[PDB]
């Protein structure tokens, strides 16, 4: 049994080019047909074209016919799917499977190339106390959280207490804000009694912009 | 019970020209096909109709191996749907092919070094092969409008041509031994599984 | 060439119960050689890959539990799922591969059906910090629901807000089957400070009547 790995996370600018890779490691590699799996945010899954090593016998979908370019190289294993100048629209997840045979059902996956295309620059977000109400059921559970708010690219990281909170947390998908820039909240439901007995901070990590911030959501002093 | 004969094709001393192509058909038998996947020593390994990794748990009513020696260039031609002198009159594939595509090269060993001329190839023929079709027609192919009365000349072929397999030939005019495997499987007791 | 229709794009079935899935095909996928349909099942659980699980459209990839089985013939074919289990929330894919271009179908969301559950409501005004940059976000909670339909209407001095306000969803808590919304309402500093009432309104199967949560500008809330 063999697998694929593809190449890492691309985050380029509208007109750049790009040539993503997808190597397959393990021995009985001669017979599998590679194809490429374009899947939109939130939409489903697209069969952009199918390629053999051996041969460089390359068939499109009608869908991505000039659109992309599919190259093979059998020496080292490796098949790549590349644009000349990527669109806006572009921005997706792109899979590499993997046929043993050209009319062959897709038995090995990768594990996903994410392409992000956007005008938007790097910049490190801002975090801001979702701080929890003083008038609350004091017998019942209360409601805090932080809001990662104007940054890009993804992803960002949150953990409450520095990994020692788990339960009852929310970390929310992201939102893409009309700045081209994204926007996250976490929140947890705490004891209301715990609310002035103990620190609740949540982290952020942003690694592209090598960003850490820590931030400490307490009720409001007023 | 016993193992299977697939040896005894791939590792076959001779090898049948294109026109006159072998065909093993194997029954009773019991093979692996790992053999097949995890040696490099093949140049191509085009399944079509199956995943070749699963199929030492099937079982099928008849496996035909089919083998014989082309030129490189020539080597695209097996498969569904090709074109070309080959493909067409020579040796064709259905395009509903359940089966595999198996070749690698042998200048080594099919390959005289002044040119070994005994690989033929039909390169004349007035309409093209029906698939799985094999033709051993000498018949002069007749060209011009004048008939041929068994002699050849001017408008008149021979339909045969000789690959010259010299070892200084580019890898394009280098002699490849091709295999083909078709699995078929009727209702009848199908009688060659895997383990 | 070919096209897939699938049946229903969302399926949520309880614990232990059974599930089924339709794929419809515009054109015969049977290889008339061996009679094996080039029919396939693929499950894709969040942020996963997807996963090959069936093909032939009845025989099974290895290691795929016994609860998984195809069904079908010509153009309609069928996924069942016997028990169904929390692991087993996906979204499931059929593609055919008779030939060249390969097309999935549109996709069916799989999730578990429990007891209608109301949401905890929440309401969380901008922090000063923010008011600092310029713009002013305001948040809403919604938490651990059933069904994950639900409806926020937003109200800046008991006036309806249409085309300010963006929401996520949490993907199916493993734990409880339930959803988590939270939704951002967001508007410039100088509109926030003219208004005096900020409120969250949430409609819900699980609610009777709509739940209302709100605070007033600068007053301890
Ligand atoms: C053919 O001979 C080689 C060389 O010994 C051996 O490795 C192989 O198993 C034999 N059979 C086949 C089918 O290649």
């Amino acid at each position: 049994q063999m697998q694929l790995v593809q190449s890492g996370t691309e985050v380029k600018k509208p007109g750049e080019s790009l040539k993503i890779s997808c190597k397959g490691s393990g021995y009985g590699f001669i017979t599998y047909w590679i194809g490429w799996v374009r899947q939109m945010p939130g939409k489903g899954l697209e069969w952009m074209g199918i390629i053999y090593p051996g041969d460089s016998e390359t068939r499109y979908s009608p869908s991505f016919q000039g659109q992309v370019t599919i190259s093979a190289d059998k020496s080292i294993n490796t098949a790549y799917l590349q644009w000349s100048s990527l669109k806006a629209s572009d921005t997706a997840i792109y899979y590499c499977a993997g046929g043993s045979g050209i009319s062959t059902p897709m038995d090995v996956w990768g594990q996903g190339t994410t392409v992000t295309v956007s005008s938007a620059s790097t910049k490190g977000p801002s975090v801001f106390p979702l701080a929890p109400s003083s008038k609350s059921t004091s017998g019942g559970t209360a409601a805090l959280g932080c809001l990662v708010k104007d940054y890009f690219p993804e992803p960002v990281t949150v953990s409450w207490n520095s990994g020692a909170l788990t339960s009852g947390v929310h970390t929310f998908p992201a939102v893409l804000q009309s700045s081209g820039l994204y926007s996250l909240s976490s929140v947890v439901t705490v004891p209301s009694s715990s609310l002035g007995t103990q620190t609740y901070i949540c982290n952020v990590n942003h690694k592209p912009s090598n960003t850490k911030v820590d931030k400490k959501v307490e009720p409001k002093s007023c | 019970t016993n193992l299977c004969p697939f040896g005894e094709v791939f590792n076959a001393t001779r090898f049948a020209s294109v026109y006159a192509w072998n065909r093993k058909r194997i029954s009773n038998c019991v093979a692996d096909y790992s053999v097949l996947y995890n040696s490099a020593s093949f140049s191509t390994f085009k399944c079509y109709g199956v995943s070749p990794t699963k199929l030492n748990d099937l079982c099928f009513t008849n496996v035909y191996a089919d083998s014989f020696v082309i030129r490189g260039d020539e080597v695209r031609q097996i498969a569904p749907g090709q074109t070309g002198k080959i493909a067409d009159y020579n040796y064709k594939l259905p395009d509903d092919f359940t089966g595999c595509v198996i070749a690698w090269n042998s200048n080594n060993l099919d390959s005289k070094v002044g040119g070994n001329y005994n690989y033929l190839y039909r390169l004349f023929r007035k309409s093209n092969l029906k698939p799985f079709e094999r033709d051993i027609s000498t018949e002069i192919y007749q060209a011009g409008s004048t008939p041929c009365n068994g002699v050849e000349g001017f408008n008149c072929y021979f339909p045969l041509q000789s690959y010259g397999f010299q070892p200084t030939n580019g890898v394009g005019y280098q002699p490849y031994r091709v295999v083909v495997l078709s699995f078929e499987l009727l209702h009848a007791p199908a009688t060659v599984c895997g383990p | 060439d070919i096209q897939l229709t699938q049946s229903p794009d969302s399926l949520a079935v309880s614990l232990g119960e059974r599930a089924t899935i339709n794929c419809k095909s515009s054109q015969s996928v049977l290889y008339s050689s061996i009679n094996k349909n080039y029919l396939a099942w693929y499950q894709q659980k969040p942020g996963q890959p997807p996963k090959l699980l069936i093909y032939w459209a009845s025989t099974r990839e290895s290691g795929v539990p016994d609860r998984f089985s195809g069904s079908g013939s010509g153009t309609d074919f069928t996924l069942t799922i016997s028990s169904l289990q929390a692991e087993d929330v996906a979204v499931y894919y059929c593609q055919q591969y008779y030939s060249t271009p390969y097309t999935f179908g549109q996709g069916t969301k799989v999730e578990i059906k429990r007891t209608v559950a109301a949401p905890s409501v929440f309401i969380f005004p901008p922090s000063d910090e923010q008011l600092k940059s310029g713009t002013a976000s305001v948040v809403c909670l919604l938490n651990n629901f059933y069904p994950r339909e639900a409806k926020v209407q937003w109200k800046v001095d008991n006036a309806l807000q249409s085309g300010n306000s963006q929401e996520s969803v949490t993907e199916q808590d493993s734990k409880d089957s339930t959803y988590s919304l939270s939704s951002t309402l967001t508007l410039s500093k100088a509109d926030y400070e003219k208004h005096k009432v900020y409120a969250c309104e949430v409609t819900h199967q699980g609610l009777s009547s709509p739940v209302t949560k709100s605070f007033n500008r600068g007053e301890c809330s």
